Parts: structure tokens; C-alpha cells; sequence
């Protein structure tokens, strides 16, 4: 476990400790991910979607589900380790260092046998240690045969630019679309997240505040995507209220949006 | 051997242990590999083919055949070793570690004599040690002192191997082609014994036939023998997780989840909704019975399975007067199909006046700025294969831009600047045109028939015959009647009342108010926009004045009435009264 | 190879095989078959492509259908054809995707999307459909292929088209006073000469103008179009049979010489296909029974402005 802990972060342990935010309304996406992970070969889902729609939140919710034990028997008590390529490529100065580290990580995973790798920003896996032999080339034989469960995550544009330019690697990952939630789903997400933000900012957020945040964020802010597009308004209104001082209402959300976009709402 | 085991994986041992999947139908490829391997010199075959077609499976089948003994006397007892370049490179910290390792491996192969190397992903061999492994191996390959198989994709082969002509000359290309549907069905029949055993389910012949056919038809970026197996594996995994049999319905559901194209079976609610599709669309579109019927017929044909597999789901030209609902119908269709108007892929062709803007659709050619960004339309259709595409006011686009969509209309395909072919066979294409609306000089003897003839003549005049020939339907919209305007007053007032109710205010209009609004906002020539302007000037402005003046506030039931009218009220005046 | 007896007899009756999918157009099928047989017999010119044809004539008559049928015959799949869709090559600078970008520029590693395809499969059918709407630079580039059989891509490599069959399908070319097909042929030839350079046309092996479909050809093609629907229904465990009255009426309603066979296609679509879809959804006809289409209120000869199709489902 030592080799893994120095090149990655145990997401299941964090979920057990309660460090991950609740995930609401992603039952279908998590079920689809579990379905792909239970395959016999090529059991490597990749979460694809616009930036900010909840790609990493889906994996965090999967970790929480694994901790709670609601997952099927195949994924029961599996440890979800998020891999950080920066750590792998940090000390690799001489020839063979990066390959040695990656091979050691894979050997440890195989020996333990109860580990699911998670690679957010999977496009960084293409040509990581070299222009050639790199992380992708080393992983390809393991990924193809289904001996190494992995959950990738990328955006649409990054997937098209990098992953699709390497057909051999792109063949080994099953796309799992995650879409921008509707306004009602965003309201449910905000209601679920309310507790953590209230605790952090020591403020009270009303239901009208959540509804206003979701609706206004959908209506006015244009270049962003709803989940974070609305959590931003909620969090910034809470920050304003805490700085001034203890309640957040639709008026505060409207003020935050007006400062953001300049539209006098 | 010890070194070979350290730096490689024994495939013959795995085949003896039964760890390799069966290989079906690749007798010709295995035979040709055997032929090339037995040559006197340059006996180094390389399998080149698209990803997922079974290049590694061919070598696995060759190892299985060698284990069984159905091979010529040359390869009667050869041991097939897959080489791991990563294992060689890893740990080669010093100057001579990698070259020493490679030399030791080659010496061991030469001494034992019965080993056949398999360099999977041969393109990675060009610069493994950077002296790189390619330079070290080159002398051995040419003289036939080292029997080696290679495997690479066509693109990787061209990009990397063909750069070094000397290295390329020493490898014999063996072409592995994408199997046909029947070959894939045979492959699935072969693999079922293991897949169902792993998933603890039962897979029927119908399920495998459906998997092969659907994967071939609907998934276009993959290659058949692998996409079909993915469908089967996902269906089996779903059956294992839910709790067992896997049928064609499961494969259809898996494909529908994968690509988003609704191929799964129709439920009672879904079929009932489809049957009443005209009524559902009429909840938002008033009048225009013919256009709604045409769109509903197209969608029902697509969902019932009678669609033409080649052409798109349906191509329409919505022409006619202005303000009658040409764009609104497409928006309502998108809402019905996907539940949100924003699901519509809308292209405003008014911005395509200049011809050089055609590259905005399929991107820029190679070697030009913006080449890597693809196209605005091709990528959007690729991400959502089943979608409604709306070309708004196509008549304003350059004549050279609507000539680029002929293959889209007929063959249902569009090639972007990068060479990717994007299929349109599942989309619904709607071109909205206003031709023949600006508008008899001499003595003249329905009006709708004359309008239809004028619009059709204008369409023929503008578009070339080969464009109008490919279009499923050309629908000319009627002008709105007084009854339709009266009905649409309710829609517009509901639009306003939603905003008011967001403020905790309920808006009620007496029938007299609705009649007066219909009377004032009815102009047959200008369509339904004058009614919108009238409602805006008579209601929205007055309501805003009232709200900002605090005359009516939250919790009040605003009621609108007409006072100085009886039943042409130029003197009629609206009165807004609020009560708790 | 050594032409086997089966392969030799298949080649001998190539016209019959092609006509199973193509109705009419005897001259074009004969020309294509003659080119293929000449190539296979070993008498082809060693320094020119295996054949170069310009299909022209009326719309919706089978200019691209013949190319697809030829590709299907030669290789057993319509997808073996290399289709370029020249409609999107209007811009001058867009030729770089036929031959690739020059070295040192973005996207040069990928080569061209035509030269690479031909290089991978030297023996293949290439279809430059709607050639008239490409820029003149593309014609100048393809002049080299026509004259010498080799083409130079961006990287500088030469790819040989000597074993390739090139087909250019064009819609180019589509009476004052008292007067009492050859006219169409002459008009098409005049338009072709006006548009293309004389030497470009001189290098083309054949220029074929397709005949407009006649009533008998439409009658024959009704069965061919209905075969697709029958096969599609077969997957649902339902068989479709049209009585001779139904076929006669479909031919009568869908026959219009100027617009070709597409009107018949949309007539089949809106007359039986959509009604069958509605009935299947409503479950009036289901798996395990045969659907017989018939016609009533029709005298059998007069136009059926009142005749209506009727579907009967019998176990
Ligand atoms: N279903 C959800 N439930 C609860 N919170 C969510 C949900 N979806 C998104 N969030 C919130 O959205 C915010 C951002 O989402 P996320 O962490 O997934 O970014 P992302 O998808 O990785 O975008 P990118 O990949 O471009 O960086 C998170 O704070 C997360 O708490
Ligand atoms: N003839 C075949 N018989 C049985 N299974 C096959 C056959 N061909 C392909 N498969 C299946 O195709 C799947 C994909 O693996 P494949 O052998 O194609 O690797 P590959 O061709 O090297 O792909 P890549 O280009 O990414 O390296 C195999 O798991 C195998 O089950
Ligand atoms: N048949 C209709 N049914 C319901 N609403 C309609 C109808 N026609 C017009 N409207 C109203 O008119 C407004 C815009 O109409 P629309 O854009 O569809 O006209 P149009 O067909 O695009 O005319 P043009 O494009 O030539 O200007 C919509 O808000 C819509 O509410
Ligand atoms: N001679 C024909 N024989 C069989 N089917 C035909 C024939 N002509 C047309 N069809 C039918 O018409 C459909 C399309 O015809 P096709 O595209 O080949 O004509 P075209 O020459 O390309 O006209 P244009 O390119 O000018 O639009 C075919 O799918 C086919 O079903």
C-alpha cells in the first residue's frame, strides 16, 4: 500500500472519513459506471462531459456508495485509488525511472487485487513519460484484457483532441456520458449541499435562495455549466454574508449575479 | 528462459493453460503468418489493421494452434514469447543497461533457437532505448536470424515505422481486415461459452445476431468484432448486476444507453404517447395540421423500424407565410423528443451569406488555422447522433453552401476537414425558408392554393433540382385564422402569467379581455407577431407600471377586464384590479 | 490469379449480376463490365488506370447507384467504394485534404484522405460524385492521375492509380418554335466540354449519358424498392406481399420521367411504409402473420385518384 499511497490518493478512505461532498441525482450514471466495471474485458469506463457538470463528483459518489456497501458483490469493498501522474513523473530523471515506477504501481495493484484506479484528466495519460513508450503504451496490454479496472474522466474537447488521436488507447475505454443537469436537478443538488456550505460560512440559506440561484445561474451566466454555475452564486453569497458579519436570501444571490455579469437583476 | 520470462510473457504456456480466448475464422491470416515465418530471409511478418479487428487475437490463435499441433513442421514446437519493451527500458538507469539487456535477450533466443518473438505495438520499438532497440535489431531482422511477429495500426505504422525505410523494408506486411457481420456472428458464437460462463447468464442466438447487426449499423467510430463483443459483455454485466437470460432487447437497451439512439423496445406509455403525438405537439403549435402530421409520421416510421437505413430519419422544408410557426414547430418537436428546446441543433443560415463561411460547417482543411477545431455542425452531430437539426432561413445562405449538404440529405454522411465521416442517418433535418412571402398583375378569377403554388415556384427557382429531389417533404404553412389567434392568446397570456406567478401573483383575464386582445392583434398577413406586440403593449407595460408603482403586489390576484366595450372597440380600455 | 471456372463465368455474366441491382442503363453497365473484363483478361494499358468514366444525365437515374453496385460486385460490400463527395470542395484551399498538407504544417503527419486510401488498397473503385461543383484546381490535380496514373501527395510520395477504376458522376446539362434523348446527350456533352478542359475529357476512357427511366423500368423497380421493406419487416417475423393491383398502382402514382426514381421512393414511403408503421405501433398487425396489401375502388386502368391501399393481416 505504501507504493500506492505515495503515487495516489485513496478515495474510499476519504469517503469513509467524510471528506467528499454528497452526490445527489447521479444514480443512473453511477449504475452505468458499475455496469461497465463489472464487464469481463475492457471494463474501463470513461466519464465524458462538459466542464463543471459533475464528472469527478460521480466518482466521489461511487466511492461513497462503495463505503456504504450499496455496490454489487463484484465492486464490494474495493478501494478506489485516484492516480496522480505528477507524482509518477516528478522524480523520474534518468532513463527507466518513470517506467519503473509505473510497473511497480501496476505490480502492487495486481498483487493486492482489490483496487480500482481513477484517472481524472485522462488526456494527460497520452504521452506522459515520453513523446514512443509512455504511460499509455505500458497500460494498453493491461487495459485491453480487463486485468486492470480503471475509471477515466475527461471533457468532450479534451477527449476529442488527445484521446481520439490515439485510437488504440481510445478503443479500451467505454464512454459514459454525463449531462448538464436540469434546473430541478440543480435545485435538488443545492438542497443536498446546503449543509456543508452553511457549516463553512456559518450562515443560513433559504429554499428560495437555492431556487433563485439555480434559475438565475441558468438564465444569465452563459459560459458556465449549471452545477458549479449555481454553487458559485451560493458560495459567494455565503462568503459575502460572513465577511459583512446571518441569512442568505434571493436578494443576496441577485446581488452576487449582478456583480458577476453586470446585469441589473 | 529466465531472461525471457523476466522481459517477456510466454504465450504458448498461456495457451496450454487455456488462458487465451478462442480465435474463429482467421485461418487465412494464421496461414499467411505461418508462410511468412517460414521464409528463408526476412521472415518477419507484421499485422497491420484498424484497432480492434483482431491483430493480437491472430497471434493468440497462432499460439493456440502451435500448442495443439496444427502447424507445419517448421513451427512444430516453437515457443511464442510476447516482448515487453517497458520491462526492458525500466531500470536501465546507466549507459549500457538497456543495450546489455537487449543483447542478452537476443543471445538467449539464438541459443534456445525455438523462440518466436512477438513485438506488440511495433511502432514503439523505434525509440525504445533513446542506442534504440530498432537499430540493434535491424541487422538481425534482414538476414532471417530472428523470427519475429509484429502488430501495429495502419496510422501508427505510417507515422512511425515508415519513417525508417531500412526498418520498414525488413517487415512483411500482413493485412487483417475488419470481419463482416456473419464472421462476427460466428466469433460471438465462439466466445459465448466463456462470456456467459463468466457472467453466469444465458445468451441466445438472437441476442448475438442483434448485437452484431446493431453494433455494425449504429456505432460508427468502433470496429465490428470489438463493438459487438462490448455490447454482449455490457448486456451480460447488466443481467449479473440486476439480480438469467440475455436477449436482443437487452442488447438494444445497451446500445440505446451507449449512443443515445432509441432502439430499445417501446413501453406501453411510450407507444401510447407516440400514437397521440399530434395532440402532444398541438399543445404548443396551433393550427398547421399538415406539418405536425408529417413530422409525426416521420418519427413514427423511425421508431417502428421501417426507416430507410441509408437516408436520414426525415428531411423537411417548412415554407409559407411569416409568423405562422415554422421555427416554433421545430422547437416543439425538439421539446417533444428530448424534453427541452435547447436540445435543438440550430444553425442560423443568415450568417452564411458569404461562401467562404462554408468551412464553418466542416472545419478548415489540413494545414490551416482552426484545422484542429473541427466543425461546428459535425462535432455537434457526432456528440448527439440522434438529434433535430434546424437550418433557419436556408434561402439566405450562399448557393455554394446548400450544395454541400446533398450527401447529407441522400447518403446521410458529412466529412469534416479532418477526414472523419459523421453519419446523419438518425437525425431529422428541417430547413425553414421564407421564400415566396414578399409577393397578380392582371385580371384574375382558394388563396391557400395560390400561395402554395407561388411558394413552390420560388423554391424551384432558388434551389437546384437535385436538392429539392432529396427532401422527404416540402410543407407550406397556412395563415392563422381568427379562431387560432383566439386560442393562441391563451398561450401568450400563460407565458405572462408564469412570470407573474414567479412573483406570487396570479393573473386572470376575463373572456372579454381575451376577445378584445384577439380583435386588436389579428392581422392575417403579418402572422402571430402582431398579437404578441399587442399583448406586450396592453398588458406587460401596464402590469410593469402597476408593479413598480406598488399598486399591485405579491399575493394579489390581478384581474384584467374591459370597461368601455360591448362586443371593434377602438375606445375599449383595460382595467387591472388586484384582490387578496 | 488463374481465373477459375466459377470466377470466369461470374465475370462473363457480369451484366446480369449488375442488373440485379440496376434497372435499365444497359449502356453504362456494358461499359463498366467491358472495362473490368478487359482489365482481368490482362489486356489493359499498363500505364493508365483500369478505367475512367464520366456518368452524366438526368437526376435520380442511377449514376451513383451504378458505382455502388460495381463496388458491391467487385468487393462484396458497398462500403468498399471510396466516395469523395466533391460537393464540399468548392473552396480553392480545400484541395489539401485530397493530397495532404505540405511538410511542416499542421496536419501533415496524417497525409491525404484520398492518396492514403488508394495507397492502402491499390485496386479500388473511386467515386468523384458531383465533380462539377469542385474547384478547378482539383481538376488540374486529377489531370495527372488521368494522364499518367500516379499522383503526388504533400509529403512528395507518388501513389499509383494504375489499378484503380475512377468514376466522376456529374449533373451537368440538367426548343423554340413549331416542330414535328439524343438532344439530351448533345446538351450534356456541350456542357461537359464547356466546363472541363478539352484534355481532361480526352483522357477519360468513357463518357456515358444515362437514359431517363421508362414506365416498364419503374414497374420493375417497384419490386426492387418493396424488397427492402419486406426484408425489414422479416426481422419482425412478418411477411409483406403486394398483389399485382398494388404494384400497378404504386408504379402509376410514382411514375414521372423528369425527376427519376425518387418520386417512386417517396410514394412507397408515404403510401405503405408509414401506414405499416402506424399499424405496427397500434398492433393491428403483429409478429407471426403475413400482411397482404391490396387496392380497391380501382378499375385497374384509370388513374387511382380514389383508389386506396388496404392491409390485411392473416396468420
Ligand atoms: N450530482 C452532484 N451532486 C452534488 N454535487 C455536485 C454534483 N455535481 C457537481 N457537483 C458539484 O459541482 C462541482 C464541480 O463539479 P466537478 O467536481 O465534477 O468538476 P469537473 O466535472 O471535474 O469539471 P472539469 O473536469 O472540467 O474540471 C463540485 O463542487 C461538486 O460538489
Ligand atoms: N477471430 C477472433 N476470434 C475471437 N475473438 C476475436 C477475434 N478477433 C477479435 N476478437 C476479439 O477482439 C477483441 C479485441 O482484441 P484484439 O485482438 O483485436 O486486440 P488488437 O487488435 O491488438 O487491438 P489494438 O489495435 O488496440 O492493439 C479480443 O478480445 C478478442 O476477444
Ligand atoms: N402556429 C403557432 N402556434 C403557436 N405559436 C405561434 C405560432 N406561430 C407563431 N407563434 C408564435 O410566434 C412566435 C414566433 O413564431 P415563429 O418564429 O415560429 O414564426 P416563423 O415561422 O419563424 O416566421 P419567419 O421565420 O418567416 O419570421 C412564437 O413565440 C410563437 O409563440
Ligand atoms: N437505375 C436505377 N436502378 C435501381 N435503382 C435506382 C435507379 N435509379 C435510381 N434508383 C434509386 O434512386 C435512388 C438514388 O438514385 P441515384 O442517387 O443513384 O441517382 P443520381 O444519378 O445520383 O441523381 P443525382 O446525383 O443527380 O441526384 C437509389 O437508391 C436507388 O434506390
Amino acid at each position: 500500500s505504501l507504493v500506492l499511497d505515495q503515487f495516489g490518493r485513496n478515495l474510499t478512505a476519504a469517503a469513509m472519513e467524510g471528506k467528499l461532498d454528497p452526490v445527489i441525482g447521479r444514480e443512473k450514471e453511477i449504475e452505468r459506471v458499475m455496469q461497465v466495471l463489472s464487464r469481463r474485458t475492457k471494463n474501463n469506463p470513461v466519464l465524458i462531459g462538459e466542464p463543471g457538470v459533475g464528472k469527478t463528483a460521480v466518482v466521489e459518489g461511487l466511492a461513497q456508495a462503495i463505503v456504504h456497501g450499496e455496490v454489487p458483490e463484484t465492486l464490494k469493498d474495493k478501494q478506489l485509488y485516484t492516480l496522480d501522474l505528477g507524482s509518477l513523473v516528478a522524480g523520474s530523471r534518468y532513463r527507466g525511472d518513470f517506467e519503473e515506477r509505473l510497473k511497480k504501481v501496476l505490480k502492487e495493484i495486481n498483487t493486492r487485487g482489490d483496487i480500482i484506479l481513477f484517472i481524472d484528466e485522462l488526456h494527460t495519460l497520452v504521452g506522459a513519460g515520453a513523446a514512443a513508450i509512455d504511460a499509455a503504451s505500458i497500460l494498453k496490454p493491461k487495459l485491453a484484457r480487463g486485468e486492470l479496472q480503471t475509471i477515466g474522466a475527461t471533457t468532450l474537447d479534451e477527449y476529442r483532441k488527445y484521446i481520439e488521436k490515439d485510437a488504440a488507447l481510445e478503443r479500451r475505454f467505454q464512454p459514459v456520458q454525463v449531462g448538464e443537469p436540469t434546473v430541478e436537478h440543480t435545485i435538488e443538488i443545492l438542497k443536498g449541499l446546503r449543509d456543508r456550505y452553511e457549516a463553512h460560512h456559518r450562515v443560513s440559506i433559504t429554499d428560495a435562495a437555492m431556487v433563485a440561484a439555480a434559475t438565475l445561474a441558468d438564465r444569465y451566466i452563459n459560459d458556465r455549466f449549471l452545477p458549479d454555475k449555481a454553487i458559485d452564486l451560493i458560495d459567494e453569497a455565503g462568503a459575502r454574508m460572513r465577511i459583512r458579519r446571518a441569512e442568505v436570501d434571493d436578494e443576496q444571490i441577485a446581488e452576487v449575479l449582478g456583480n458577476w455579469t453586470g446585469i441589473p437583476v | 528462459s529466465l531472461v525471457l520470462d523476466q522481459f517477456g510473457r510466454n504465450l504458448t504456456a498461456a495457451a496450454m493453460e487455456g488462458k487465451l480466448d478462442p480465435v474463429i475464422g482467421r485461418e487465412k491470416e494464421i496461414e499467411r503468418v505461418m508462410q511468412v515465418l517460414s521464409r528463408r530471409t526476412k521472415n518477419n511478418p507484421v499485422l497491420i489493421g484498424e484497432p480492434g479487428v483482431g491483430k493480437t487475437a491472430v497471434v493468440e490463435g497462432l499460439a493456440q494452434a502451435i500448442v495443439h499441433g496444427e502447424v507445419p513442421e517448421t513451427l512444430k514446437d516453437k515457443q511464442l514469447y510476447t516482448l515487453d519493451l517497458g520491462s526492458l527500458v525500466a531500470g536501465s538507469r546507466y549507459r549500457g543497461d538497456f543495450e546489455e539487456r537487449l543483447k542478452k535477450v537476443l543471445k538467449e533466443i539464438n541459443t534456445r533457437g525455438d523462440i518466436i518473438l512477438f513485438i506488440d505495438e511495433l511502432h514503439t520499438l523505434v525509440g525504445a532505448g533513446a542506442i534504440d532497440a530498432a537499430s540493434i535489431l535491424k541487422p538481425k531482422l534482414a538476414r532471417g536470424e530472428l523470427q519475429t511477429i509484429g502488430a501495429t495500426t495502419l496510422d501508427e505504422y505510417r507515422k512511425y515505422i515508415e519513417k525508417d525505410a531500412a526498418l520498414e523494408r525488413r517487415f512483411q506486411p500482413v493485412q487483417v481486415g475488419e470481419p463482416t457481420v456473419e464472421h462476427t456472428i460466428e466469433i460471438l458464437k465462439g466466445l459465448r461459452d466463456r462470456y456467459e460462463a463468466h457472467h453466469r447468464v444465458s445468451i441466445t442466438d438472437a441476442a448475438m445476431v442483434a448485437a452484431a447487426t446493431l453494433a455494425d449499423r449504429y456505432i460508427n467510430d468502433r470496429f465490428l468484432p470489438d463493438k459487438a463483443i462490448d455490447l454482449i459483455d455490457e448486456a451480460g454485466a447488466r443481467m449479473r448486476i440486476r439480480r438469467a437470460e440475455v436477449d436482443d432487447e437487452q442488447i438494444a437497451e445497451v446500445l440505446g444507453n451507449w449512443t443515445g439512439i432509441p432502439v430499445f423496445k417501446l413501453t406501453e406509455a411510450e407507444t401510447t404517447r407516440l400514437l397521440r403525438m399530434e395532440e402532444e405537439l398541438h399543445k404548443r403549435i396551433i393550427g398547421q395540421e399538415d406539418a405536425v402530421k408529417a413530422v409525426s409520421k416521420a418519427i413514427r416510421r423511425t421508431r417502428a423500424g421501417l426507416k430507410d437505413p441509408k437516408r436520414p430519419s426525415g428531411s423537411f422544408i417548412f415554407a409559407g407565410p411569416s409568423g405562422v410557426g415554422k421555427t416554433e414547430l421545430s422547437k416543439a418537436l425538439a421539446n417533444f423528443l428530448f424534453g427541452d428546446d435547447d436540445a435543438l441543433i440550430q444553425i442560423d443560415m443568415g450568417e452564411f451569406h458569404d461562401r467562404f463561411t462554408a468551412s464553418r460547417l466542416f472545419g478548415a482543411p489540413p494545414g490551416y488555422v482552426g484545422y484542429e477545431e473541427g466543425g461546428q455542425l459535425t462535432e455537434k452531430v457526432r456528440r448527439k447522433p440522434f438529434s433535430v437539426v434546424l437550418f433557419d432561413e436556408i434561402e439566405k445562405a450562399h448557393q455554394e453552401i446548400y450544395n454541400s449538404l446533398l450527401q447529407v440529405l441522400e447518403d446521410g454522411r458529412l466529412t469534416d476537414g479532418q477526414g472523419r465521416t459523421v453519419d446523419f442517418k438518425n437525425t431529422v433535418l428541417i430547413f425553414t425558408s421564407n421564400l415566396g412571402t414578399s409577393d397578380g398583375l392582371g385580371f384574375s378569377k382558394n388563396d391557400y392554393e395560390r400561395m402554395k403554388q407561388k411558394v413552390n415556384d420560388e423554391l424551384k427557382k432558388h434551389f437546384r433540382p437535385e436538392f429539392l429531389n432529396r427532401i422527404d417533404d416540402i410543407i407550406v404553412f397556412h395563415q392563422l385564422t381568427r379562431e387560432e389567434i383566439i386560442r393562441m392568446v391563451d398561450l401568450m397570456i400563460s407565458r405572462v402569467a408564469g412570470q407573474l406567478k414567479s412573483k406570487d401573483m396570479a393573473l386572470v383575464l376575463t373572456d372579454a379581455a381575451k376577445a378584445l386582445l384577439a380583435k386588436r392583434g389579428f392581422d392575417p398577413v403579418l402572422g402571430a407577431r402582431p398579437l404578441r406586440r399587442t399583448i406586450q403593449r396592453e398588458i406587460e407595460d401596464q402590469l410593469s407600471e402597476k408593479i413598480l408603482f406598488e399598486e399591485v403586489g405579491p399575493g394579489q390576484v390581478v384581474t384584467v377586464d374591459v370597461d368601455n366595450w360591448d362586443g371593434p372597440g377602438e375606445d375599449a380600455v383595460f382595467t387591472f384590479t388586484g384582490t387578496r | 490469379f488463374k481465373l477459375t471456372e466459377a470466377e470466369t463465368t461470374r465475370l462473363l455474366r457480369m451484366e446480369e449480376e449488375l442488373h440485379k441491382r440496376i434497372i435499365g442503363q444497359e449502356d453504362a453497365v456494358k461499359a463498366v463490365s467491358k472495362a473490368i473484363r478487359r482489365t482481368r483478361a490482362g489486356l489493359k494499358d499498363p500505364k493508365r488506370p483500369s478505367g475512367s468514366f464520366i456518368f452524366a444525365g438526368p437526376s435520380g437515374v442511377g449514376k451513383t447507384e451504378l458505382s455502388k453496385a460495381l463496388a458491391n460486385f467487385l468487393f462484396g460490400d458497398d462500403d468498399a467504394l471510396i466516395q469523395i463527395d466533391m460537393g464540399e470542395f468548392h473552396d480553392r484551399f480545400t484541395a489539401s485534404r485530397l493530397f495532404g498538407a505540405p511538410p511542416g504544417y499542421v496536419g501533415y503527419e496524417e497525409g491525404g484522405q484520398l492518396t492514403e486510401k488508394v495507397r492502402r488498397k491499390p485496386f479500388s473503385v473511386v467515386l468523384f460524385d458531383e465533380i462539377e461543383k469542385a474547384h478547378q484546381e482539383i481538376y488540374n490535380s486529377l489531370l495527372q492521375v488521368l494522364e499518367d496514373g500516379r499522383l503526388t501527395d504533400g509529403q512528395g510520395r507518388t501513389v499509383d492509380f494504375k489499378n484503380t477504376v475512377l468514376i466522376f458522376t456529374s449533373n451537368l446539362g440538367t426548343g423554340l418554335g413549331f416542330s414535328k434523348y439524343e438532344r439530351m446527350k448533345q446538351k450534356v456533352n456541350d456542357e461537359l466540354k464547356k466546363h472541363f478542359r478539352p484534355e481532361f475529357l480526352n483522357r477519360i476512357d468513357d463518357i456515358i449519358v444515362f437514359h431517363q427511366l421508362t414506365r416498364e423500368e419503374i414497374i420493375r423497380m417497384v419490386d426492387l424498392m418493396i424488397s427492402r421493406v419486406a426484408g425489414q419487416l422479416k426481422s419482425k417475423d412478418m411477411a409483406l406481399v403486394l398483389t399485382d393491383a398494388a404494384k400497378a398502382l404504386l408504379a402509376k402514382r410514382g411514375f414521372d420521367p423528369v425527376l427519376g426514381a425518387r418520386p417512386l421512393r417517396r410514394t412507397i414511403q408515404r403510401e405503405i411504409e408509414d401506414q405499416l408503421s402506424e399499424k405496427i405501433l397500434f398492433e393491428e398487425v403483429g409478429p407471426g402473420q403475413v400482411v397482404t396489401v391490396d387496392v380497391d375502388n380501382w378499375d385497374g386502368e384509370g388513374p387511382g385518384e380514389d383508389a386506396v391501399f388496404t392491409f390485411t393481416g392473416t396468420r
